[PDB]
């Protein structure tokens, strides 16, 4: 069993927003199964919103019914919605799986989720650049190297060391907020100080909400 | 319709035994609560219903109990793997959830292996420049860098990141980024990165001189 | 409206077995008293899909002394037949019980809304003998959709069938079976289970404290839980160890399940997991049978007490209730003689904060004092002991009854 998220990842303020949930190995035709999405503001709690039933009877979070429908499409999608947005709706969005049909109840199965950004701004792209594994990098008989990802502002962004092939002692960092508007980052990995150019290291960064995509080397 | 969960980021040796408390205001049909594992850059796992049926592939190395105004929740035969955020969920009424509990491997002390990256070429053509200031694996949370330029302290500019906690390793990691123009970039030539620590003596200081590679 | 209110929150367990099951122990039954004529109404409020809607019941006179469980007398809103989808049965020492079958839908509602139809919660209005309109209050903390259909029956033919017919009593069922086993004189992971089919009901029952591997010599206790709506008196089970052909090893088992009722029908069957070295592998059932016993505990539990002094001027110091609310917002107190024979006139002996002694029911008296304890007076008492019986409420007390025997003075 599993399920999907997919909606834009970044809306407008006061604007509305919509979310689709995606899901294989189960129907919802048939009974005893129900639906639903549940969001974590970064660092924040965990809010539930809505929750739709195999009998098509739809209940939502108290305080966010005034905003909020949650329906059904094809035999495998959900679609959540949700007007009035204000940016402290930022949060990771997810849609949740449940398996028995007592009203309240537990969560059997989470997807994945996807964040929402909610702010007024462009959707500029990442500028990448590389942090040269120079002289002064070396101790201990390795070296580090990484590259800088900056000024993009719709938060996702994804890192992938050659291509997917390097997984082990890669860092991908945390973005930080820069005082002119766009994030910033930098992801980084070591290796023996005999690897010093034996293999071309590159970051595979990609942006999807841009549709920018970089790959990078260095020295 | 409402939860409330022991202290945060709590650290522990691995071997030891998890001790989290998730207690309500209102009592809950204690029949119906559960509990829910996430790590940063994941999705939450299932773990326990009515605070002491587990789910499936759980061990019997967990366990949760308590009713009503307090549910209970631990963890036996502590393993580094373990070492991510909780929550506790009810049910039996409106859904919510505790506000979270975190964990943390107490590794035996080790020290920051300290780096520096100076601003890239491509980066110059832009008219600013980051320098990247790095400090790859260590237990201890509570460290501190400071940035020096020709021995000059600066204020602010400098932004810093941390990675979390490593579920094999134990091991932290830091990003310290100092941002400044071109401009004030050539205006001086030896660039440092102090850094203070529990798992160092005295203060490190790692620099590089501008332009000499 | 409302001269005493209930409230309850309702613990569903486990899967809908095709009935909901609802204990209400705090209304009166007063002891001696066989024309008690106890009138009832029942509400219900159904949520279908967001939609607030009732379903009224009555269920008219009581007899205690004489039928234990009652059929609607009528329904509103209800669907063909729906008086016959309910049930109202008496189980002792002042309790009562009600049923609903779940597998059926009780009200009409248009075509769509049937899946969604759930219970919010539960009213049960009760006329006292006395007049006095009691009311309980149940709330599903948390609702449950229901889901007709018309489940099969189903028989594990190929099970051992042991002849000592399981009899339900008072909802609460209790059997004692023998057992013949494969030696396992110590533990051998011993895990049970319970399985009771008929009419399209199913109860399903689960140890609790996890499985057997501690075994001692003797009797071994142990929890259960049962697929349904838990009874405030808990269900359990207990081995016992053995007895003073091919290696058979006898033990004995014990159980008692009680969030059971008589929808199951009188052609239902029980079926007994268990298991040594092996959800249960080996098999026992045995035929399901109702008892048509009327509950002979019905009189509230009595705080039996003798009396006596000089002549007729014969009192008594009433205390407050069992955790009584000592501002005691409206309170009532009301006795009659035991073995009464007119329901008009040997019920008037009703008293309260704002009202006096009022018409009727002489041969008494009483008011409350700076005491707070209410000294009752009583006269023309006979040549020979008679027993008076009281009952004390206050709100959100519980109800407090008293049997005193007026003994006459020695010689
Ligand atoms: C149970 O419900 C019924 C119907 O709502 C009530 O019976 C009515 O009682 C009045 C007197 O108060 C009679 O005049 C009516 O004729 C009755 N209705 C019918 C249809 O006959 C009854 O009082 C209720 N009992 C309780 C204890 O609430
Ligand atoms: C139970 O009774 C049946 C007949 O009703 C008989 O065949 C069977 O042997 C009996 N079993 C035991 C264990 O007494």
């Amino acid at each position: 069993i599993t399920l999907k998220e997919s909606g834009p990842t970044l809306v407008k303020p006061t604007q509305t927003l919509t979310l689709t949930c995606t899901f294989s190995g189960f129907s919802l035709n048939t009974s005893r199964v129900g639906v639903g999405w549940i969001r974590q503001p970064p660092g924040k709690a965990l809010e539930w919103l809505a929750l739709i039933y195999w009998n098509d009877d739809k209940r939502y979070s108290p305080s966010l019914k005034s905003r909020l429908t949650i329906t059904k499409d094809t035999s495998n999608q959900v679609v959540l919605t949700m007007t009035n947005m204000d940016p402290v709706d930022t949060a990771t969005y997810y849609c949740a799986h449940r398996y028995s049909s007592r009203w309240y109840w537990y969560f059997d199965l989470w997807g994945r989720g996807t964040l929402v950004t909610v702010s007024s701004a462009s959707t500029k792209g990442p500028s990448v650049f590389p942090l040269a594994p120079s002289s002064k990098s070396t101790s201990g008989g390795t070296a580090a190297l990484g590259c800088l990802v900056k000024d993009y502002f719709p938060e996702p962004v994804t890192v992938s060391w050659n291509s997917g092939a390097l997984t082990s002692g890669v860092h991908t960092f945390p973005a930080v907020l820069q005082s002119s508007g766009l994030y910033s980052l930098s992801s980084v990995v070591t290796v023996p100080s005999s690897s010093l150019g034996t293999q071309t290291y590159i970051c595979n960064v990609n942006h999807k909400p841009s549709n920018t995509k970089v790959d990078k080397k260095v020295e | 319709i409402v939860l409330t969960q022991s202290p945060g980021t709590l650290s522990l040796s691995p071997g030891e035994r998890a001790t989290l408390s998730c207690r309500a205001s209102q009592s809950v049909s204690s029949s119906y609560l559960a509990w829910y594992l996430q790590k940063p850059g994941q999705a939450p796992r299932l773990l326990i219903y009515g605070a002491s049926s587990r789910a499936t592939g759980i061990p019997d190395r967990f366990s949760g109990s308590g009713s009503g105004t307090d549910f209970t929740l631990t963890i036996n035969r502590l393993e580094p793997e373990d070492f991510a955020v909780y929550y506790c969920q009810q049910y039996g009424s409106s859904h919510t959830f505790g506000q979270g509990t975190k964990l943390e491997i107490k590794r035996t002390v080790a020290a920051p292996s300290v780096f520096i990256f100076p601003p890239s070429d491509e980066q110059l053509k832009s008219g600013t420049a980051s320098v990247v200031c790095l400090l790859n694996n260590f237990y201890p949370r509570e460290a501190k860098v400071q940035w020096k330029v020709d021995n000059a302290l600066q204020s602010g500019n400098s932004q810093e990141s941390v990675t979390e906690q490593d579920s094999k390793d134990s091991t932290y990691s830091l990003s310290s980024t100092l941002t400044l123009s071109k401009a004030d970039y050539e205006k001086h030539k030896v660039y440092a990165c102090e850094v203070t620590h529990q798992g160092l003596s005295s203060p490190v200081t790692k620099s590089f001189n501008r332009g000499e590679c | 409206v409302c001269q005493y209110t209930i409230q309850s929150l309702i613990h569903l367990t486990g899967e809908d077995p095709g009935f909901f099951n609802v204990e209400i122990p705090e209304f009166p039954f007063y002891p001696t008293c066989n024309v008690c004529t106890a009138d009832v109404n029942v509400t219900i409020n159904f949520d279908v899909g967001g939609k607030k809607h009732q379903l009224d019941l009555d269920f008219g006179q009581l007899t205690p002394h004489t039928k234990a469980v009652y059929q609607p007398r009528g329904a509103f809103g209800g669907s063909e037949n729906a008086t016959n989808l309910f049930l109202l049965e008496l189980l002792g020492a002042g309790e009562l019980a009600l049923t609903m079958r779940s597998k059926k839908l009780p009200i009409n509602v248009t075509t769509g809304e049937e899946q969604q139809v759930s219970l919010e919660s539960v009213d049960v209005y009760f006329q006292d003998v006395f007049g006095t309109m009691w009311c309980h209050h149940a709330e599903m903390q948390n609702p449950v959709y229901l889901i007709p259909e018309t489940v099969p029956y189903i028989k594990w033919d190929n099970c051992n069938s042991t002849n000592i017919t399981a009899v339900v009593r008072a909802q609460g069922l209790d059997v004692t079976l023998p057992l013949s086993l494969p030696t396992s004189a110590q533990d051998s992971n011993f895990s049970v289970k319970t399985q009771m089919l008929g009419n399209e009901i199913d109860i399903e029952c689960i140890m609790e404290d996890g499985e057997i591997s501690q075994v001692l010599p003797g009797d071994n206790k142990f929890n259960i839980t049962c697929s349904g709506y838990e009874s405030h008196v808990p269900s359990g089970g207990i081995l016992t160890s053995t007895s003073p052909p091919g290696t058979g090893y006898a033990y004995s088992l014990r159980l008692t399940p009680r969030p059971v009722s008589r929808f199951l029908g009188n052609n239902s069957i029980l079926y007994v997991f268990y298991s040594g070295n092996g959800g249960g592998d080996y098999c026992i059932q045995s035929n399901i049978v109702f008892s048509d016993e009327i509950p002979a505990s019905q009189d509230m539990p009595t705080n039996t007490t003798d009396i006596t002094y000089v002549g007729d001027n014969a009192t008594y110091s009433v205390p407050m209730v069992t955790s009584e609310d000592a501002n005691s917002p409206n309170v009532t107190v009301t006795a009659f003689w035991a073995w009464p024979n007119n329901t008009e006139t040997d019920f008037k002996c009703k008293w309260t904060l704002t009202s006096g002694t009022p018409s009727g029911c002489e041969n008494i008296s009483g008011a409350f004092a700076s005491n707070r304890t209410f000294d009752i007076t009583v006269s023309g008492l006979g040549t020979a002991p008679k027993t008076l019986i009281i009952t004390r409420t206050a709100t959100n007390a519980t109800t407090t009854t008293h049997k005193v025997i007026f003994s006459k003075a020695p010689e």
